């Protein structure tokens, strides 16, 4: 499989592809305020600072915010437009795709301000699946075969 | 390396085995294993508190003994460590190096021989 | 934290069965998106 | 063990690992104030170098 005793050749091309896509999306709003308590008001405001999680062997002191679901992501940054001087410590929402995060590394919901909305915490000291990426391998068998 | 340590010492050359260091970081130590005397044996200059850097080398490298060889002038360094994060009544950020490669039992140097 | 998947093929290069190349050469994607937003 | 003296070889591959691991750490807090001294209080503060 290694020497060079072999015929010459000059004739690849592209013959097969398989592809793991990624299909769903998750979001992760990582902000520095701990929104799991209370925002004070216009004019009575209060900035709660944040406890941060860690994950994967990383202290985070921003709150990191799961979301499987975009909406739910939509209400809760719709309800923060409310609150400004929250909303300003916010680092980013960064989209990653689906599930590469484990339910254990997460809080149950949690009433936001209020409110009637709800957030998970992603922490626990957890660590995030390292899929395997079975769309793009390929058995001895599978493999000779595709 | 399965060679019989008492007629095949000849083959200690890099055609037949060879060696590399990694932190699987893209830190790499290229090792020519026709140039070591005797002994694989790998030494450090690390320093610490101040400026945090271990670098390990391989001892006596390509002396004809016995004389420090290149010494640490040819190296695996490693020194990307992480900082941890706080805030303040202002969250100043940590910097994020080899702890996920810790949390998965693969901080530390490794060895690939061939 | 940090948002980084290394993808790599398993046990590369062994003759087995040992971590081959492990991750010291893999596909790694980490450019994902952040999401912008407006404040008063 | 120099020379190109040898037989044409193409099979390499990775044989064995060894590993020194870092399997337990140790924390350097590095801040810029005497902490073996007395802060004040959130009114009375002292700084100390």
């Amino acid at each position: 499989r290694s020497n060079n005793d072999v015929l010459a050749t000059s004739t690849m091309r592209v013959h097969a592809i398989k592809s793991e896509l990624f299909t769903q999306l998750e979001y992760i709003l990582t902000i520095g305020a701990n929104l799991r308590k209370s925002f004070g008001t216009a004019e009575k405001p209060k900035f709660p600072s944040s406890s941060g999680s860690t994950h994967d062997g990383i202290y985070n002191p921003y709150d990191m915010y799961w979301f499987n679901d975009y909406e739910s992501l939509k209400e809760v940054m719709d309800y923060l437009t409310g609150y400004p001087w929250i909303q300003q410590s916010i680092k980013n929402v960064t989209i990653i795709p689906s599930g590469f995060i484990k339910q254990e590394s997460l809080n149950d919901h949690e009433p936001v301000n209020g409110g009637d909305l709800s957030v998970r915490k992603l922490g626990k000291q957890g660590v995030s699946n390292q899929k395997d990426f079975n769309a793009i391998s390929l058995d001895y068998q599978s493999l000779m075969f595709t | 390396l399965g060679l019989n340590p008492i007629n095949d010492k000849h083959l200690l050359r890099p055609n037949i085995v060879t060696a590399e260091l990694t932190d699987y970081a893209g830190n790499r130590l290229p090792i020519d294993l026709s140039l070591i005397e005797t002994n694989l044996e790998f030494d450090s200059f690390v320093t610490m508190g101040a400026k945090n850097e271990i670098k390990v080398y391989v001892k006596n490298y390509n002396a004809r003994g016995n004389n420090v060889g290149q010494y640490i002038d040819n190296a695996l360094t490693i020194n990307n460590f992480d900082t941890i994060g706080f805030s303040v009544d202002a969250i100043t950020e940590g910097h994020v190096g080899y702890a996920p490669l810790f949390k998965q039992d693969k901080f530390g140097v490794h060895l690939r021989l061939g």
